[PDB]
DNA sequence: TTATATTAATATTATATTTA
């Protein structure tokens, strides 16, 4: 679990009171963030196929999702938690490989600090 | 077709108004951050050549591919209710589509069109390529916070009687955006885009300002049209090589320019008769 | 988080903006309209229009202020401020645009932090 | 509808008071900010054209997108309690209640308006298109300080001894405001924006100062609508080419402007006279 | 209400005063900057009549949206303590509270009322709209140094020799100042302002400058209104163009102006009796 | 953070009201309505209006001055600002207008700084 | 700043009584009213008023120089003042009413600039 | 989906140029 467990820590973002979001949030119903409308059209090699290999193995998320999760974020006018989360997850998992260098990494909570 | 490639400045100036709001930035223009001078998308200009050709034209072999009840893909499908409902085999039935979307609209037969989507109509490139229009200098936005007498849904409606809702309306002080374009006779050829469909673009460069006014782009014009008409189908000279000899600058001492009176568009052509012409459409 | 020495116009003016307003909701803090809730959307993009203006109306505030050595704190810190306007800039460039909103809030958390306007001014 | 495309300069003046109020974004008048030159928004004016209609017609037919009890959603979900209640199948629907308001209200017709809001009823073009009225020569804004003698809220500050309340007066001490507009027959097309109805938004641009009248605004009249009738649907020559031509200055010698008397308005209808039709309706 | 639309040059002068003085400008009377002409604001003259209505009224139907104790909030309150407490549904409740003004208060009947401001009482336009009322020619301020033999104040100077607290007392030593006012029927209808308050208003042009006498502005005349009557809600003629026909201008050889003999007031109803009628009731 | 030799009518004009109101606040400083809270709004606006009677009304506050030689002082850089004032202007540029609120403040720092005008005095 | 040619009455009539005070000034220099103290309110405003007396008023301060040719150096100046002053004007213009002020502090520094007037004497 | 009530607020500076 080491390696889901760093997903679904990397992944972990704030959730208010009954938020309707899962503590660990599905990865195709987080995948589904990045989508179209609807979670197929993932490009089956650099996302859902390599998410999962980049969360079965904590390895890197592919920059894929900045560029996916971002697309949707100013394409959907908004950043569910499941983008946020998976951004979250990318932007730590880029920090802790040094491919983020300056930053630090996210937390689940605000930073009331960060100076980003 | 066309049997010369075209490249094309076209500086067009907006006085006092929105020439292309950003929907990103709520409508405030289209602007390069960090050099703040504005943008207007190509597409923009496409668009408002697409009106002037649907304003002028009315008639077949130059529609638009169109205004908003414009679902595409039923032009589209109406490609594949033709001469080629059957007898163009698929994989070559997107091409007689795409020869059919090229005939009909000429949005399609200058600009291209993603039309791969309904009844596949293929996927034209388009011979006319505007780039985006970068304004000579930054645009000052403005954004003119206006006002409203009037209240929309009975939700946003005054707990009292005063009913208004203010809202905000950017305007471009001035900016003379600078569009280079280019009629690539290679997709020409594709299209079918002739020399008849090229002075319709032409005069739509000209005009697209004269008949798309609103209360957004307030007063744009079109303050030039410098083409370059090569001799070859190919690039007598490289594109930009060109378009430097369209230098535009702010005259010698206006602080930030307020009008066209405020820009010297200085044309050079003493060279470029190598083989190629220089007409000066527009300005 | 003030960069009193910015010289960035847009930001100077922000905080000019912010010091202005801080008098205004110190001259009669039950105030409806703030001269950032009538006069900011220009200030931002526009300083020359208000800024004038603002400034007509700056020293009746300062009247209006209740505790009359408060009005030389506040005021004290408009001269800090407008050492780094030289002028009024006609529209606000756009990096100096935001920066303005920048500087007002800037300035704004530097007069609501305790005592940093009643000590910065007592070290000149 | 309309088969002339007009394109109008309509100076109008401001002889002492706030021609526009201002920017909301303060509140002396709307000016340019490089120039010092005031702004008029294209809405103001187009209020002040909403105004005299709504005064003058009093009718079915001309109704405007009224005031302050002017939830524009409930003028709008009128419209969808017609013959197109539903039968009018929504995708037509929103065309059939873009019609019917067009009829319905001068304002629609001849200015464009927003109606995708309610229940959506389409978005009109707005044949007639007023620009940002920029006055000739900057506004010399005096922000006359006015009192008051009496405070407006019981407050705080409302003290013992006199209840005053300052408040401030902004007035263009003289400025002719330029309002390039654009009557655009295609869009008028769309509206049935009629020759009648043109007719009244020139009855109106000219007479609507007259009755607009304001203690802010104070007085403020339509010294100038010099339209360029055109002869045909389309441009018979650039917009700006034409607006050139009412070419506004100080007077010879007037450093700064007190009147309309410190204003050569110099007109030019020497070559329009092609196939434009110079009516200098206003002035 | 009232039927015609009035448009009354109302030249007044002041003798030995400060006609207007500008809280901006100390207590001098209100200049034009660009020509030294003084200006007597909207609300000056809207005050006077104020004033005059407060004295000569003393009942309900001509209340006077007040003097010191004037906490505006306190009488639009009033207003909405009325036969609509709570039977005018907060949408209407604010016109009819509005209503109530502009039945009580010859104020707000007359000139316009801003009431949006405590239980929102409406936002009353006013008929009678007096312009920034201008002097003829360049007021020269004659910025009277005045003693007084007593200081005000335990001031810094308070000593030994004598107490004096010296200022002025600005005083144009004569100015015709040159008010435009109009009054639309259209806002009339709206604010119940009647014929009988029409001539009200009438009254207190001509007499409210016998009354409001003060030691700032000494002797003041309301000396000459000239009220050009349109037979219709709508003008006969332009409100300029009408205002131009009463020309005041420095008499034969007078350098400057000492009196009102001072001053030629030519009017000129030679042609505006198209439908207008000129009548003179001050002069 | 003050152009002496700007020549901007507006930013001398600022100046010059500071001054102005530097002497008038040093004539009395126990004053109510100092000229910035009686003639700023026209004096950055209509510099005729108020300017000539800030002139009147400026050689008595030189007189009540206590410190003799200080009256000497600012009316020297009132001169020093005159200078640069060929002129009042009848209305303020929008520019100028702005830059009358820069130099009331500009000046008023030049003021408020301990030794400046008694040192820029003593090079003149 | 000095326009000398100036031809603007009021700002002639400025550089006029700004002589006259520093001939008064140079008169008795321990003076409790000097002209600007108690004639400058009408000389900027009513210079018949005062500009008459001004110069009754005027030869005997030049008696009273100690330095009898500091007396012809000043008076000269007079006399270039008032070949530009046709008639002591009834009221200054209010362009004037500003533009006297200017003269006085233009003069006045004209006057006190070291070597401005004994040179200046000296091309005449 | 949630959440949804006011921080900060008391004086800078302040003493004479020019005068054959």
């Amino acid at each position: 679990s080491e390696s889901i467990a760093a997903w679904y820590d990397d992944l972990q973002m704030v959730r208010g009171e009954n938020s309707p979001y899962p503590e660990y949030m599905p990865l195709p119903r987080l995948l589904g963030n990045l989508v179209l409308d609807g979670k197929m059209e993932n490009l089956p090699s650099d996302l859902i196929a390599q998410i999962t290999d980049a969360a079965l193995n904590n390895r890197v998320l592919p920059v894929s999702l900045l560029q996916a999760a971002l697309r949707r974020n100013k394409a959907e006018q908004k950043i569910t938690y499941g983008r946020a989360s998976l951004l979250k997850a990318y932007i730590n998992r880029a920090i802790r490989a040094g491919r983020l260098k300056n930053m630090k990494e996210l937390t689940m909570g605000l930073d009331r600090n960060r100076q980003d | 077709t066309i049997e010369k490639r075209y490249d094309f400045v076209f500086l067009f100036d907006v006085q006092d108004g929105n020439p292309n709001g950003d929907p990103d930035a709520g409508n405030l223009p289209r602007i390069d951050p960090q050099t703040g001078e504005g943008l207007v998308t190509d597409v923009c200009l496409k668009r408002k050549v697409r009106n002037f050709i649907q304003m002028t034209q009315n008639d077949e072999h130059h529609d638009i591919f169109i205004r908003e009840k414009g679902i595409l893909n039923n032009l589209i499908d109406e490609a594949h209710e033709q001469e080629n409902v059957k007898g163009k085999e698929k994989g070559e039935k997107t091409e007689a589509a795409r020869q059919y979307m090229c005939s009909r609209y000429y949005d399609i037969r200058t600009f291209g069109a993603v039309m791969t989507t309904g009844k596949n109509a293929g996927q034209v490139r388009g011979p006319v390529q505007l780039t985006f229009s970068r304004s000579i200098d930054p645009i000052m936005t403005l954004e003119h916070s206006i006002t409203r007498m009037a209240v929309t849904n009975e939700k946003d409606a005054s707990e009292t009687g005063d009913n208004r809702t203010m809202g905000r309306k950017f305007t471009v002080p001035y900016g003379l955006y600078r569009c280079h374009g280019f009629i690539s006779t290679h997709f020409a050829k594709q299209t079918g885009f002739s020399e008849n469909d090229l002075e319709l673009f032409w005069q739509a460069l000209v005009n697209m300002f004269d008949h798309d006014h609103s209360a957004a782009r307030g007063q744009m014009n079109a303050r030039g049209l410098y083409v370059f008409e090569h001799s070859n189908n190919l690039g007598d000279a490289p594109a930009d090589s060109l378009f430097k000899r369209i230098q535009v600058v702010k005259k010698d001492g206006v602080e930030v320019v307020r009008s066209f009176d405020d820009y010297l568009v200085s044309v050079d052509d003493k060279n470029l008769e190598e083989t190629k012409l220089l007409r000066k459409l527009g300005g | 988080g003030l960069d009193r020495n910015r010289q960035d116009i847009g930001y100077v003016l922000g905080r000019l903006f912010a010091v202005l307003e801080k008098i205004q909701a110190e001259a009669n803090p039950g105030l409806n309209a703030t001269i950032a809730d009538r006069y900011f959307g220009s200030a931002s993009s526009t300083p020359i229009a208000v800024f004038g203006t603002l400034m007509r109306l700056l020293p009746h505030h300062l009247n209006k202020l209740e505790f009359e050595g408060r009005a030389v704190q506040l005021q004290w810190e408009i001269r800090q401020i407008l050492e780094h306007c030289q002028r009024f800039p006609n529209h606000l460039n756009l990096e100096q645009q935001g920066l303005f909103a920048i500087g007002y809030y800037h300035e704004t958390q530097f007069l609501f932090t305790k005592d940093a306007l009643k000590n910065l001014f007592n070290e000149a």
